RNA sequence: UUAAAGUUGCUGCAGUUAAAAAGCUCGUAGUUGGAUCUUGGGAGCGGCCGUCCCCUGCUCGGCGCCGGCCCGAAGCGUUUACUUUGAAAAAA
RNA sequence: GAGUACACCGGAAUGAUUUGGGCGUGCCCCC
């Protein structure tokens, strides 16, 4: 079930047993790779950059149409930035959830699910020191909001 | 069971259940040695042979017993494939 | 979560041949159950099985011929000399005429009964009469 | 001509007339816009079990991705100029040992058994591509892969199933059947 | 039903169930694509668009994004594609 | 004091009502942890299979042959567990 | 070239001549 609610879910993507770029699209992985960029350039999570080429462009995975995802060719020239976006929202909302706690002080649920989110986010800061990919020292305080938002 | 004199030791055969390949006991009372006639190849009568059938009681029990008798039958032939 | 996949495969199969199902499915897949359904159809207890390459992990149908009683597991898997050997089929087994024990020999998974004339032994994984 | 192998090794005379022939293919049709660095590793002959022979083309891997554009033409070119004989394109890919315990540089998974043998499978049937594998298990333990194939371009490939069965137990060893499901699409 | 037949069950069983409970995993969604009658310039549109998508040149909306399949705006030819 | 004690339960206990689940959640030590990387054949022992051989090597040399071949090898093959053999393990 | 029905050609089939359009490859516009 779920890591920190009471509900079990089952709902998510299922990939096809298919292993082909289908035909019904010609379009070369060099152009769709700058369409990455452009968007890239544009400020955008690889996560959305999927959904829109997905939805305007009708290519249906990049790992069937090229060699690589996106994040490992936003990696190999290096506009991918240093905090990885999934632990970047969870700081994100731990610092909306700070300052509404800070100017709203009696309240427990708040106070409850920002345990939840700081548990979390020390998780898989163990992960990712783990993995080498942030620096070993980097430890999150609740007063460092203004430093990585 | 079968010994170095070759003489087999075993009192009593039991029979086992045609459906779920177990067997059925000395005293288990939910259990039928059905016969099925099968008709006569010319026009429409009764040979004399016997087409014989055996099922246990767990099976009639849950109550999947039409279900074997359907199978049974389309293995030996009585049943057409296209049922 | 799943931390042993060969023993819920077991006794999947240990349920659906106790009621009486025909033909099963498991839902992950892995070598060693492989291996261990080969040594089993080899033994006559279980007939002609299909498994389904699909691209995540494969699913295994194996059709029942109801000669199976009991077949399980021994977590976790412990090691086992050919001096001990003895008396884990003394208090594992149901009888001495019939019933055999796999384990991990250097040979790969295969019966006791071929690793006492192997002469190797190793890791226990489960058992079957 | 067209053909560069790795070694500097001279073959018998039928990759030399399939290289001919591929050079006159090339200067009689109007290929010669798509035919520039296409080269040929080796090629072999060999019969299937009964009464037919089939042809057996090597090809480089990164070639064949510009080989998609050809095998519509080039299959039927070959067809009909060796009529008794099918031709097939299969990529040259290299399998390596396993790296034993009492055996230097990381092994890749691209170059690995299972991958090479599902390469050499994708690439035997392309004008029909797979649905599913399906792998049955005998009771002599002789695993027997059964592949399910496209509805799209079927009247290709009924008449072909035997050859890649042929090629692919003279090339691997495993026993391969070929079906058709038809409750998909 | 003491066997089901899980190797080749009929296609509306394959409907009926999930979209991960199957034999095979497939999913129940499709690509697919749509034009204007109005103007020219031609997209091919996901089942979920998940968004509102533009027409490529800035002319008309297309898609309302919806909880599930999204909804096509009147006059709106669509079909689907396959290989 | 031991077996009986399956009434200290690793083999091998119990936790709704007989003795027994902390009010609930998070959480560092501790325990456990999804799939996946090498297949197959041949000569023969015989009328498909129970026995047996095959697919990391490169400087010193003693079985021969007409400056080249298996070779005996000083030198070396990423680490661990598991299992079988061998030694050392005092007697009573 | 505005490519919804359209105006120019190059390949190519029968020394000569020549077959409605669109890109969503299969159904849409025009007779």
């Amino acid at each position: 079930g779920r890591m920190h609610a009471p509900g079990k879910g089952l709902s998510q993507s299922a990939l096809p047993y298919r292993r082909s770029v289908p035909t019904w699209l010609k379009l070369t992985s060099d152009d769709v790779k700058e369409q990455i960029y452009k968007l890239a350039k544009k400020g955008l999570t690889p996560s959305q950059i999927g959904v829109i080429l997905r939805d305007s462009h009708g290519v249906a995975q990049v790992r069937f149409v090229t060699g690589n995802k996106i994040l490992r060719i936003l990696k190999s020239k290096g506009l991918a930035p240093d905090l990885p976006e999934d632990l970047y929202h969870l700081i994100k909302k731990a610092v909306a959830v700070r300052k509404h706690l800070e100017r709203n002080r009696k309240d427990k649920d708040a106070k409850f699910r920002l345990i939840l989110i700081e548990s979390r986010i020390h998780r898989l800061a163990r992960y990712y020191k783990t993995k080498r990919v942030l620096p070993p020292n980097w430890k999150y305080e609740s007063s460092t909001a203004s430093a990585l938002v | 069971m079968q010994n170095d004199a070759g003489e087999f030791v075993d009192l009593y055969v039991p029979r086992k259940c045609s459906a779920s390949n177990r067997i059925i006991g000395a005293k288990d009372h939910a259990s039928i040695q059905m016969n099925v006639a099968e008709v006569d190849k010319v026009t429409g009568r009764f040979n004399g042979q016997f087409k014989t059938y055996a099922i246990c009681g767990a099976i009639r029990r849950m109550g999947e017993s039409d279900d074997s008798i359907l199978r049974l039958a389309k293995a030996d032939g009585i049943v057409s494939k296209n049922f | 979560v799943r931390m042993n996949v060969l023993a819920d495969a077991l006794k999947s199969i240990n349920n659906a041949e106790k009621r009486g199902k025909r033909q099963v499915l498991i839902r992950p897949c892995s070598k060693v159950i492989v291996r261990f359904l080969t040594v089993m159809m080899k033994h006559g207890y279980i007939g002609e099985f299909e498994i389904i390459d699909d691209h995540r992990a494969g699913k295994i149908v194996v059709n029942l011929t109801g000669r199976l009683n009991k077949c399980g597991v021994i977590s976790p898997r412990f090691d086992v000399q050919l001096k001990d050997l003895e008396k884990w089929q003394n208090n594992l087994l149901p009888s001495r005429q019939f019933g055999f024990i796999v384990l991990t020999t250097s040979a790969g998974i295969m019966d006791h009964e071929e690793a006492r004339r192997k002469h190797t032994g190793g890791k226990i994984l489960g058992f079957f009469f | 001509a067209k053909i560069v192998k790795p070694n500097g090794e001279k073959p018998d005379e039928f990759e030399s007339g399939i290289s001919q022939a591929l050079l006159e293919l090339e200067m009689n049709s109007d290929l010669k816009a798509q035919l520039r660095e296409l080269n040929i590793t080796a090629a072999k002959e060999i019969e299937v079990g009964g009464g037919r022979k089939a042809i057996i083309i090597f090809v480089p891997v990164p070639q064949l991705k510009s080989f998609q554009k050809i095998q519509v033409r080039l299959v039927r070119e070959l067809e009909k100029k060796f009529s008794g004989k099918h031709v097939v394109f299969i990529a040259q890919r290299r399998i390596l040992p396993k790296p034993t315990r009492k055996s230097k540089q990381k092994r890749p998974r691209s170059r690995t058994l299972t991958a090479v043998h599902d390469a050499i499978l994708e690439d035997l049937v392309f004008p029909s591509e797979i649905v599913g594998k399906r792998i049955r298990v005998k009771l002599d333990g002789s695993r027997l892969i059964k592949v399910h194939l496209d509805k799209a371009q079927q009247n290709n490939v009924e008449h072909k199933v035997e050859t890649f069965s042929g090629v692919y137990k003279k090339l691997t060893g495993k026993d391969v059947n070929f079906e058709f499901p038809e409750f998909q699409l | 039903p003491l066997a089901k037949d899980l190797l080749h069950p009929s296609p509306e069983e394959e409907k009926r169930k999930h979209k991960k409970k199957r034999l095979v995993q497939s999913p129940n969604s499709y690509f697919m694509d749509v034009k204007c009658p109005g103007c020219y310039k031609i997209t091919t549109v996901f089942s979920h668009a998940q968004t509102v998508v533009l027409c490529v040149g800035c002319s008309t909306v297309l898609c309302q994004p919806t909880g599930g399949k999204a909804r096509l705006t009147e006059g709106c030819s669509f079909r689907r594609k396959q290989h």
